[PDB]
């Protein structure tokens, strides 16, 4: 879940207060609440591992479903362009 | 019986500014029409789908734009690298490749054109900020329900596909634009151009210190006109003034009374029983809904132009920077030979280098020269007289040559003709085999 | 109504300067200063871009002329003879006149009211009443110049990508020549030549 | 192995037509919604910005 | 990729070897001169 245009800690102070509107809660642990330029990510975690895009979230920000180390879950990552390819230019 | 024919050229730079996205906006049905209020809320309700009908148009119109972007910029399947030596023929791009010295690792003419486009919405987190400001200042500052999504691609992410784009044509010329990235030596690149547009490859390489020159020159000419002219960007800075009005405007439409006795919704339920404020609350969410009508519909208007323009950045791209296009006044004003992209907000800005005749000179033509009774037409080119001898050149570039069998052919007699004149036309072959013997 | 920036006379003087530009120069004044070429060795590098040789067009110029004269006339001959022709010019002219005649029409309509004469609201009922009235009336006077402007809004739209359209019929057609099928008429493109027409 | 050469050819004319501008109309709203009346310009007022 | 011979027929001549930057030294056939010398012996 993505809530759009607030800070990180704002939203989990609103949850321990139980203020907020929506009556579930999404399960949140260290690792699994990132901080996106749209707004603040909870129940996805963020890897250093860029991908192509294939739901995407903002900012350069997209999310997946990929099986991590040894168990599959919902990722977030910085947007990959392409493969890099030097071309040989010479004289 | 008069051509004229241009003896020198200029090698010219313009500039083209195109929209490819507008910001992606995001309307509170709920909280524009009954913020925090639970009976207008529900007399909203008995009009139907009428939000859920704004926020897929509203949707459509981010995922739109986001669609032009890509569709735009993403048009190279790998992010292309220069050379570390810096070194194509004595061509200085140092004003359109990325500088590694500064963030964002924009070029010095990206970084003058965002600075000169002045951005009012800029989206982000802004929920931080709050009170402790002179005033709010704001377009809503979220408070009203309307806020601005952030774009999928950073304009660090454009920058990059910028560059790729800039490394590709540079060391590889329209090849990768159809397949593999093939490196070439950019003077053979251009000659190859310079061919293109009707003019050989020898004019290119006696004059490559001449070409590279005015090249540079029409570079730094194209940053003074950016930095100097301030008014320049203007088709960017006015999608960014219409959409900021547009904003604007939805706002203050909530301070409109309607009919209605208070443009405050809390004051209508707090001074009247529920059956006359519920006719309060009606006439005011009748003025709401047809303030987000016209809003959703200026966006969805403002959106076709904005993917008809997006449209033609992408095929500008496509047919000036990942090849080389014979339509006339498409990629610059003059005969195309290259293209260059540079990322602006909401937009493209294209730097056009086109070959421009300059320093003409009128010579006596004809149609063909009466040899042997032979009518003999060129095979590429035209007739000149100086006023004393026949030669041919060139359309594009005055270069005279002696006027032969193997330039020229033969159809015909010279009776047909009506502009025929009489010339010799020379023969290599018969005055070597004439040599030959004797 | 407000008049255009550019008068009729100001348009033919454009489309004077087109004509003289190419037929003088052909595709040259669109790419540097205008160089003088004559007509016949124009059409030699015309015939040449679309894969004819020059000596065809010499061979055969009084041909060529005379075919030419003869689909001027009947150019004139057809737009004099048929008057659908120019009706895409015409719809235009038309469509904005029934725009206007209905929003003039609309300060008829009562939409709901006992009557459509605010000096007969006035008169007739006290201010309460009045009022409920009036603004019944000014509910329904703003939805009709919110439909006109909607379409006037669409319209402009759809003149804007035909003004695009001609934008690049002059430049690829007019000044230069191109090699798009069927983007310059039926056949191989030659040349073109403007005209300038009421609203078009 | 068999091809059509054209021996002989017409030159042709043909005629495109397409709308470059619109009439430009200006429109008073206060005029056409409340013309000379000042009761009805005081309710129009109500709407705001339209 | 389909490699010729360098010939006369096959390039044209401007200018002399000065003016171009990365000329390098090579055999152009001339296809006359070859003739001529099997139509003399
Ligand atoms: C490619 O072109 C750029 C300019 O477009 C060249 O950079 C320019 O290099 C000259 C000489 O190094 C700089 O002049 C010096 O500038 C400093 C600025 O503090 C000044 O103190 C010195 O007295 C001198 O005037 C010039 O400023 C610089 N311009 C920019 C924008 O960097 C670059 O060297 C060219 N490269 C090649 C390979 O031709
Ligand atoms: C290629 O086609 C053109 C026509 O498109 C041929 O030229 C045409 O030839 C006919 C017969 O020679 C001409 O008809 C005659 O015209 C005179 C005019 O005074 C009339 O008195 C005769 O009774 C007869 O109708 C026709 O005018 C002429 N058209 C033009 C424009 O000159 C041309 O000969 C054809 N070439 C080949 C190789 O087939
Ligand atoms: C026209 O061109 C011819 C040949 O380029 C000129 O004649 C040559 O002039 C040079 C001196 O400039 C002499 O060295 C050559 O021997 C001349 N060649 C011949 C064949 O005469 C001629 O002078 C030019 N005329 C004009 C009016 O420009
Ligand atoms: C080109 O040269 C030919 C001769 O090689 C000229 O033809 C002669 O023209 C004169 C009149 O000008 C006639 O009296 C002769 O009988 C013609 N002889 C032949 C063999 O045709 C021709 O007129 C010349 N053209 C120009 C433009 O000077
Ligand atoms: C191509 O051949 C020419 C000779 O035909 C070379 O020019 C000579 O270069 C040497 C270098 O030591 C000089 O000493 C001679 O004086 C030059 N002669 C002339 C007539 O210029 C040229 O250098 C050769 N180029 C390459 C790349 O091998
Ligand atoms: C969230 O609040 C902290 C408070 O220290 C601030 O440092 C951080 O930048 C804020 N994040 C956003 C996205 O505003
Ligand atoms: C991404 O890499 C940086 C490298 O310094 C590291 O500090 C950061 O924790 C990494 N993020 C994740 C989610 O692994
Ligand atoms: C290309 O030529 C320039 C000439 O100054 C030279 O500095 C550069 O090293 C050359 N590059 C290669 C790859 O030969
Ligand atoms: C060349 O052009 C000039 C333009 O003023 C004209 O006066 C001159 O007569 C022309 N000369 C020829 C030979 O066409
Ligand atoms: C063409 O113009 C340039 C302008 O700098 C000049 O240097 C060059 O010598 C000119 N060439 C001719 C042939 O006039």
């Amino acid at each position: 879940v993505l809530y759009q245009g607030v800070n990180c800690t704002e939203v989990s102070v609103a949850i321990h207060a139980d203020q907020l509107t929506p009556t579930w809660r999404v399960y949140s642990t260290g690792s699994n609440v990132f901080q996106t330029r749209a707004g603040c990510l909870i129940g996805a975690e963020y890897v250093n591992n860029s991908y192509e895009c294939d739901i995407p979230i903002g900012a350069g920000i997209c999310a997946s479903y990929q099986t991590q180390t040894k168990s599959q879950s919902i990722i977030a990552y910085t947007m990959s362009l392409g493969a890099e390819n030097s071309v040989a230019y010479s004289n | 019986n008069s051509i004229a024919i241009p003896t020198n050229f200029t090698i010219s730079v313009t500039t083209e500014i195109l929209p490819v996205s507008m910001t992606k906006t995001s309307v509170d049905c709920t909280m524009y029409i009954c913020g925090d209020s639970t009976e207008c809320s529900n007399l909203l309700l008995q009009y139907g789908s009428f939000c859920t009908q704004l926020k897929r148009a509203l949707t459509g119109i981010a995922v739109e734009q986001d669609k032009n972007t890509q569709e735009v910029f993403a048009q190279v399947k790998q992010i292309y690298k220069t050379p570390p030596i810096k070194y194509f023929g004595g061509f200085n791009f140092s004003q359109i490749l990325p500088d590694p010295s500064k963030p964002s690792k924009r070029s010095p003419i990206e970084d003058l054109l965002f600075n000169k486009v002045t951005l009012a919405d800029a989206g982000f987190i802004k929920q931080y900020g709050d009170c402790l400001g002179d005033i709010a200042a704001r377009c809503a500052q979220k408070f009203n329900g309307l806020t601005v999504l952030p774009p999928l691609l950073t304009d660090e992410m454009i920058a990059q596909y910028t560059s790729a784009l800039l490394a590709g044509t540079i060391t590889s010329g329209w090849t990768f634009g159809a397949g593999p990235a093939l490196q070439i030596p950019f003077p053979m690149q251009m000659a190859y151009r310079f061919n293109g547009i009707g003019v050989t490859q020898n004019v290119l390489y006696e004059n490559q210190k001449l070409i590279a020159n005015q090249f540079n020159s029409a570079i730094g000419k194209i940053q003074d006109s950016l930095f100097s002219t301030p008014s320049a960007l203007g088709k960017l800075q006015d999608v960014v003034n219409h959409n900021a009005q547009a904003l604007n405007t939805l706002v203050k439409q909530l301070s409109s009374k309607f009919g209605a006795i208070s443009s405050v919704l809390n004051d209508i339920l707090s001074r009247l029983d529920p059956p006359e404020a519920e006719v309060q609350i009606d006439r005011l969410i009748t003025g709401r809904l047809q303030s987000l009508q016209t809003y959703v519909t200026q966006q969805l208007i403002r959106a076709a132009e904005i993917r008809a323009s997006a449209n033609l950045a992408a095929t500008k791209m496509s047919e000036c920077v990942l090849g080389q296009s014979k339509r006339v006044d498409f990629c610059g004003k003059g005969y195309h030979l290259m293209s260059f992209p540079q990322s602006a907000p909401h937009g493209v800005v294209f730097l056009h280098v086109t070959y421009v005749p300059a320093q003409e000179k009128n010579f006596t033509t004809a149609p063909a020269i009466c040899h042997d009774g032979k009518a003999h037409f060129p095979r590429e080119g035209v007739f000149v007289s100086n006023g004393t001898h026949w030669f041919l050149t060139q359309r594009n570039f005055y270069e005279p040559q002696i006027i032969t069998t193997d330039n020229t052919f033969v159809s015909g007699n010279c009776d047909v003709v009506i502009g025929i004149v009489n010339n010799t036309v020379y023969d290599p072959l018969q005055l070597e085999l004439d040599s030959f013997k004797e």
